[PDB]
């Protein structure tokens, strides 16, 4: 509980009132799976169920300990309707957002460490009170913005294909078998290619960080690529950063999007489609107070 | 072709309207789980109070030849 | 003159709170309707 | 000591304070004599896939 | 009168020892069994029988 | 002789090698410790207790 | 259900035409309203089943009680 | 020696009659996710 | 080989071909719904019942002071 007096001299800085908290490491398991991380760089935010948003108060540094409970295994230590967030990182790149509902704070500090029901994944998290001191609406926000977002892609795709008579070239130079026909229906490919990009949706896809560039010397010369398995064989990656292979392994769809509005979608076979890029300043700034 | 197209995009529409619909009867089932505990708590915070106020009247009560 | 002080003001600190508890039932069932339906 | 998990189906199932979410209880024979009736009726009716 | 329903699958996770819990991937550590519920294990059957 | 390991096939990222503790002495294979061994391990066991 | 195991082979036509039980009186209250003439079949049977679970319980019952003492001392008179 | 026995069983008869919406609730609640939860 | 690739891939085509179904259903909101308002009558039917009760033991207690 030390972080908790670590934080109380410089705690009012940022916002006006916080929770203390602590999260299991099976909760955490959905952040950073095949990981153990510590939470030193741990930074969070906070987040309202109206367009107003403010972040960036980075509350607590915390590290692990297992709770004064004998058996409380190893966890990690640290309106009643809004999707509070919060953002777990390490000095590496492993950065996890995970969701709290009111009703679980609120009714969660009942009486001094108690479990409370955790709506968004099914597995309880604690929370700590100091003794002495529309409803779906706010979680299905980002949700159709993203999906907004991608389906104007798509139509950008389209459209691009209808300007070169339906038909499509190659920009990667990768042999194929020469074997395709109609084997892995080449039709399908587009079909399940445009499944998988219409279907697919997390806050931290390639034209969220291609949007958001901090120079304008390098990341023209940067590009944003997520490549992820057809027909689900596994999960997805998304913003790798490319300062080619792609194009030659099969059963990946490909996406990469510059930081001046192009995007590219890539088949198995080197095969390039390109896309345009429109977002308005109201959805970049909403991604801009979000990503920054 | 063109026609493969509109077939894609109407499946991503099914797709994520299930996805949804199914989101939401899982949320909505934990939070109505949620409000009944909370529910039942309260219940038994307010027989609580009547039962302390109801012993608040034997003890008075018990006291009652002596206040005469 | 004591057992009226008594046998009266306890039994409408019992209905008054007897009542509480419906107030409430109306209150949160109705909640239930409205905010998770 | 070991943090279990009883993954039932689709559900999980961790503490025990969830124990009248997930387990049923059925008594002897002899206490059970009272709610056979709800028992048949969710035997017929019920929908045992979910 | 009170004969259960269904046999089902239940699948257990637990995880492993202390001593055994070194290593980098928080999957690994668990172990995990399933538990058949209201059925019983059974040998070969005959032809007609089956 | 205490994790068996094995790789699972790739998607969006070069795949990582998984591995599962062998929990038992039992689980070593057959070429390391053929069933003889185990015979004679179990008459050595019952011997000793 | 999804899938379940095909029927098991049965005689046909049993609460009618071999038994008047005291069972029927009670049986006659379900009615077939919407079902049709097979589901109404089926869960007609399940119902008599249940209702022979009932009764077999019920008579095992008494026959567990035992023998009473007084009954045994009548033995003479 | 009326007291005794007015201020004891007009008790018993408020407590006993008390326990039974708990228990009612503790039944209809697990009724509530037995059968449709 | 490609032979072996297009049958894995065919393959997992053939499992997230399977994944694909889902269904929805309304009418138990409404059930669940009516179970609340059986409840409140119930509740309320014995409140005013112990009121009624409670009323009655203030005649009782008046009453048999008549007694002595």
């Amino acid at each position: 509980m030390d972080v908790h007096i670590d934080n109380q001299v410089l705690s009012g800085l940022g916002t006006p009132l916080l929770v203390h908290l602590f999260v299991p490491d099976t909760v955490m398991a959905e952040l950073c799976p095949n990981r153990v991380p510590n939470c030193e760089g741990a930074w969070c935010q906070t987040l309202f169920s109206d367009r107003t948003g403010l972040t960036r108060v980075c509350r607590v540094f915390a590290a692990r300990g297992m709770l004064p409970g004998r058996p409380s295994h190893r966890g990690t230590f640290t309106n009643p309707f809004h999707v509070a967030a919060l953002r777990f990182y390490d000095e590496g790149g492993l950065v996890g957002e995970l969701q709290i509902y009111y009703l679980s704070l609120f009714e969660g500090a009942k009486r001094l460490v108690r479990g409370i029901a955790h709506i968004f994944s099914p597995h309880a998290l604690y929370v700590v009170t100091y003794p002495e001191l529309s409803i779906l609406g706010a979680p299905e926000r980002e949700f159709r913005f993203l999906i907004s977002v991608a389906l104007r892609i798509s139509a950008s795709f389209r459209e691009k294909l209808a300007m070169q008579a339906w038909t499509a070239q190659q920009e990667i130079p990768v042999v194929i078998p020469t074997s395709y026909s109609r084997i892995y229906k080449n039709s399908d490919l587009i079909r399940e290619a445009f499944f998988t990009v219409q279907t697919r949706v997390s806050w931290e896809s390639c034209w969220v960080k291609a949007t958001i560039s901090n120079a304008p010397k390098t990341p023209d010369a940067c590009l944003w690529i997520d490549s992820h398995p057809l027909y689900e064989e596994g999960a997805s990656a998304w913003g790798k950063v490319i300062d080619v292979a792609l194009g030659t392994d099969g059963h990946c769809v490909h996406l990469a999007t510059t930081s001046d509005g192009q995007a590219f979608l890539v088949l198995p076979g080197g095969f390039v489609i390109k896309g345009q890029l429109a977002l308005t300043p109201e959805e970049r700034g909403y991604i801009l107070a979000r990503h920054g | 072709s063109p026609e493969a197209l509109e077939l894609a995009e109407r499946e991503a529409e099914r797709a994520r309207s299930e996805r949804w619909d199914r989101c939401a009867q899982v949320l909505k089932n934990r939070l109505l789980r949620v409000e009944l505990d909370g529910i039942m708590r309260d219940h038994l915070a307010r027989a609580e109070e009547i039962r302390q106020d109801l012993d608040a009247v034997v003890a008075f009560s018990d006291g009652l030849e002596s206040m005469q | 003159s004591q057992a009226s002080r008594v046998l009266s003001r306890f039994v409408s600190q019992l209905r008054r709170k007897l009542e509480r508890s419906t107030h409430r039932l109306i209150a949160d069932l109705e909640r239930l309707k409205f905010l998770y339906l | 000591d070991r943090a279990p998990q009883i993954i039932i189906g689709n559900e999980v199932y961790a503490d025990t304070l969830a124990a009248p979410q997930f387990i049923e209880r059925v008594g002897n024979m002899d206490e059970m004599a009272a709610q056979f009736v709800a028992l048949y009726g969710y035997r017929v009716n019920g929908d045992h896939d979910h | 009168m009170t004969c259960p329903t269904f046999t089902r699958a239940v699948r257990v996770s637990v995880d492993n020892d202390v001593t055994q819990q070194l290593a980098p991937n928080p999957a690994d550590k668990r172990t995990e069994q399933t538990v058949l519920v209201n059925g019983l294990v059974a040998f070969a059957f005959s032809e007609r029988t089956r | 002789p205490l994790y068996d390991i094995y790789i699972g096939r790739d998607a969006g990222e070069r795949a990582r090698h998984r591995a599962v503790h062998r929990l038992m002495v039992g689980n070593l294979p057959t070429p390391l410790a053929p069933a003889a061994f185990q015979e004679a391990r179990g008459q050595q066991f019952e011997t000793a207790t | 259900m999804a899938r379940r195991l095909p029927k098991p082979t049965l005689q046909g036509r049993l609460e009618a035409d071999f038994p008047d039980s005291p069972l029927l009186p009670k049986f006659q209250e379900l009615n077939q309203n919407n079902l049709p003439n097979d589901v109404f079949r089926e869960a007609q049977r399940s119902y008599l089943v249940f209702l022979t679970s009932q009764f077999c319980y019920e008579e095992y019952v008494q026959r567990t009680f035992g023998v009473p003492r007084r009954q045994r001392a009548i033995d003479k008179r």
